[PDB]
């Protein structure tokens, strides 16, 4: 499930959510390609 | 190979050494010197071969990557076989060595054996000697349609066959070479950074390394506020096309004939060529038949002396020293107490019933080194390939005369000899008699009858830019057009048959042989001369039509207006013809249903003559062998009355 | 006879549609002989002009650099923002 | 009938089934 392996993640393999600190740019693209494509 | 072209046979020659180095041991788990000479097994029609110690005679390669098996010269092509499946990476080439080392381990399961593959082994080919291009080219073919990405360096991607083996036999590039696991190698320049050695940045790449080294031929001339190394250009990396920094880059291709093969390397400003003229081109120059005399050409490539060093065709020294003495027969080369005789080919017939002749190029007392030219062979002119002429040219409609690809040229080229050419015909009489084929017997064996045969009517002619022409009409030269200084010109174009074939390279060819005829010069210019600047072909041409212009008082040459274009004048009338016509010096070589038609005409009986019975009568007895019986009955309208024809 | 007087130009789709009508009005055999006759008056009038091809007579429409430097600039600054992860390679392929 | 005859050098033999199935321009 979506559970264990997130578990899974941060303690075999290290995972954690760094914060990514994005230009504008970045941002918009994230947020508009989220809703189709035009 | 990787300072210099290699040499165009150095795949046979080296295969060919692992065979004799390594490939006998491996199959046998000494060699005698042959008694005759090459010239004798052909004379006597016998085989150039070695004695393996008596098992049986091996046949022995020439320095030119041909053997000698009953007086035949004959190349082993190289096949391409399976090791995506059209990737290099997963294919491999098998040359002489792979095919001879087979014949040998067949052997051990001599003579026979050797004889036999020779003869009828689809790899072993009879050697094409219609001219020094087809000699040095035959051997590097590669027997199997698409173009890989991986092809490039290795295989040519523009010389193929023309019908139903396209793409299935193609040519190895200039610079290729096989690897150590049968794998074809390309050399490149590598980007080292600050610390490392790298005594030598020329590397080899086999296909598989290709794919991972980001590969550039772009150059270093752009730079802004920024730095060099952040510049881009056009790259190649895992089969496809990028834009990167140049410190991104990890291999530069700096050779100019790396990507193409010999024929496609020839054509002066190819990159002004559509790329399917190239291939055309590269065929009608294995097509050009040798001329009595020879001449260089005005414009070419530079690759010219290569071909002309690696054909054999001309005579090169073995020793150095000085000459003694030269004759039509033999030169008399003296060094370090060592004096040798060199025979020189006189009139001697080829595969292709054409003549082979040498001619002296030193005198006496002339110093020679080892390696340096003593003779030129036909279509040879010192040291160069030489397969056609420079003469004069209009592109411009001439009454028809020239409609499509028809030619019309001047009677001077006729009385002039300018397009004659010797042919030796051997038919299996007193020597010197003239029979009637109309000849004259030159050598008797065998009868050896040959033929001086002037351009006519009906001859075809090409240019290097895949123009093909037909002699369609001659005229005197008092009624060609004729020039502002009062000169005819000897061939006249269509100029329609560039737009359509988008053949450009011949009209920057013609302009720069005109200047360089009138300037006393020729030019050997490497292709994509744009990587220095943008119209770099217009630049050169143009710059040397006005310098010719300026320097012979001829300001017809370059016009400031039309430049490479002038007025011409009619022969008939003297009158101009109204628009500038271009002209030029280029240089040219002379080459070596129905039944439903008539059904839908309604042209009964003319059928029945093109057609006449013995078909249909032969066709019943097949149809008796199966026990069928096929009967031809007549019934009268009259009296209905069955008649049985007799078939 | 009474043919049409034509005062403007004769191209391909012009010369094809008048023998289309001489053969309708005059038969075949008539427009025959006009095929030739106006055949061998082409062949004179072409020789007699030379058309005639050069390096200046391909002409390149004025606003190419314009328009090539354009799409450049465009490329470059798509590529840089494809490197700073503004937009994926699809965009990039598709522009 | 499958693998047809083949004869010594390996050729298959054909049965009666298999027996029955320069020019000028001139402008004048």
């Amino acid at each position: 499930t979506e559970d264990e392996a997130r578990r899974r993640n941060w303690i075999e393999r290290g995972w954690a959510p760094w914060e990514e600190i994005l230009t504008p740019e970045a941002d918009f693209a994230r947020k508009s390609l989220n809703e189709g494509e035009e | 190979g990787t300072s210099t072209i290699p040499g165009f046979n150095q795949i046979q020659f080296e295969g060919f050494y692992r065979f004799i180095d390594q490939g006998l041991i491996e199959e046998l788990s000494q060699l005698v010197e042959p008694l005759i000479k090459e010239r004798d097994a052909v004379y006597e029609s016998l085989t150039y071969s070695s004695e393996l110690y008596f098992i049986g005679n091996i046949p022995l390669m020439n320095s030119l990557g041909t053997f000698i098996v009953n007086g035949i010269y004959r190349v082993v092509i190289n096949q391409i076989l399976q090791s995506d499946m059209n990737h290099l990476k997963n294919k491999r080439i098998r040359s002489v060595a792979d095919l001879l080392q087979d014949q040998l381990g067949l052997a051990l399961a001599l003579t026979t054996t050797y004889e036999s593959f020779f003869g009828l082994h689809p790899l072993s080919q009879v050697l094409d000697r219609t001219n020094p291009l087809t000699q040095i080219v035959h051997g590097r073919k590669l027997s199997y349609r698409d173009i890989h990405p991986s092809h490039y360096g290795r295989i040519c991607p523009i010389d193929t066959s023309e019908g139903i083996n396209v793409g299935l036999i193609g040519s190895l590039s200039i610079h290729a070479r096989i690897g150590d696991w049968g794998s074809l190698e390309s050399p490149f320049y590598e980007l080292v950074e600050k610390s490392k050695k790298a005594q030598i940045r020329m590397l080899f790449l086999s296909p598989s390394q290709d794919e991972y080294y980001m590969i550039a031929a772009g150059n270093s001339l752009a730079l802004n506020r920024g730095i060099q190394e952040e510049q881009v250009v056009p790259a190649r990396y895992r089969q496809e096309f990028l834009t990167i920094a140049w410190e991104e880059v990890h291999l530069r291709s700096i050779f100019p004939f790396q990507y193409f093969s010999i024929g496609a390397s020839l054509i002066p400003f190819i990159e002004h060529n559509d790329a399917n003229r190239a291939l055309m081109s590269s065929n009608m120059q294995r097509q050009a038949v040798p001329l009595s005399r020879s001449e260089k050409c005005i414009v070419g490539t530079g690759l010219e002396r290569q071909v002309a060093l690696d054909s054999g065709v001309p005579a090169i020294a073995e020793h150095e020293g000085k000459i003694l003495y030269t004759d039509t027969e033999k030169i008399i080369l003296s060094g370090n107490e060592n004096t040798l005789s060199i025979p020189l080919i006189m009139y001697q017939r080829s595969n292709k019933n054409t003549c082979m002749h040498q001619k002296p190029q030193v005198r006496r007392g002339k110093c020679i080194k080892k390696g340096q030219i003593l003779a030129d062979g036909a279509a040879t002119v010192g040291g160069e390939l030489a397969l056609g002429k420079n003469v004069l040219v209009a592109y411009m409609p001439w009454e028809g005369y020239n409609f499509e690809d028809a030619v019309l040229i001047s009677e001077c080229l006729v009385y002039g000899d300018i397009y004659t050419s010797f042919h030796i015909r051997k038919y299996e009489v007193m020597l010197g008699s003239w029979v009637e084929g109309r000849g004259r017997v030159i050598d008797v064996r065998r009868v050896y009858i040959s033929q001086k045969r002037e351009i006519k009517v009906g001859d075809k002619v090409a240019g290097r830019h895949g123009n093909k022409g037909i002699i369609s009409k001659i005229l005197p030269r008092q009624d060609m057009p004729y020039l502002q200084d009062g000169r005819p010109v000897d061939m006249v174009f269509n100029p329609l048959g560039v737009p359509s074939r988008m053949n450009v390279g011949q009209i920057f060819e013609c302009s720069l042989g005109l200047a360089g005829s009138l300037l006393d010069r020729h030019y050997r210019i490497a292709p994509f001369d744009e990587r220095y600047e943008q119209e770099a072909s217009r630049k050169l041409v143009f710059s040397e039509l006005y310098e010719a212009s300026k320097q012979t008082a001829n300001p017809w040459v370059f016009e400031p207006e039309y430049p490479g274009k002038s007025r011409i004048f009619d022969g008939r009338t003297g009158d101009p013809f109204e628009q500038p016509v271009i002209i030029g010096k280029p240089y040219i070589l002379k080459l070596i249903m129905e039944v439903w038609a008539l059904e839908g005409f309604g042209v009964a009986h003319i059928l029945q003559e093109m057609l006449t019975p013995e078909s249909f009568r032969l066709l019943v007895r097949e149809l008796r062998s199966l026990a069928l019986e096929l009967n031809h009955f007549l019934v009268s309208e009259k009296n209905f009355q069955i008649n049985r024809k007799e078939v | 006879a009474n043919l049409v007087f034509h005062n403007k130009v004769i191209d391909g789709t012009a010369i094809k549609r008048l023998i289309s009508r001489l053969i309708d009005h005059f038969g075949m055999a008539y427009t025959s002989h006009i095929l030739d006759q106006v055949k061998t008056l082409g062949f004179q009038q072409a020789t007699a002009t030379s058309i005639s091809l050069g390096i200046d007579d391909l002409l390149t429409i004025p606003s190419k650099g314009w328009l090539v430097q354009d799409a450049e600039q465009q490329s470059l600054i798509l590529e840089k923002h494809h490197h700073y992860g503004n937009v994926h390679a699809v965009e990039k392929l598709r522009q | 009938r499958g693998q047809p005859m083949r004869d010594g050098h390996n050729k298959v033999y054909k049965s009666f089934s298999d027996v029955i199935e320069v020019i000028v321009v001139g402008p004048s």
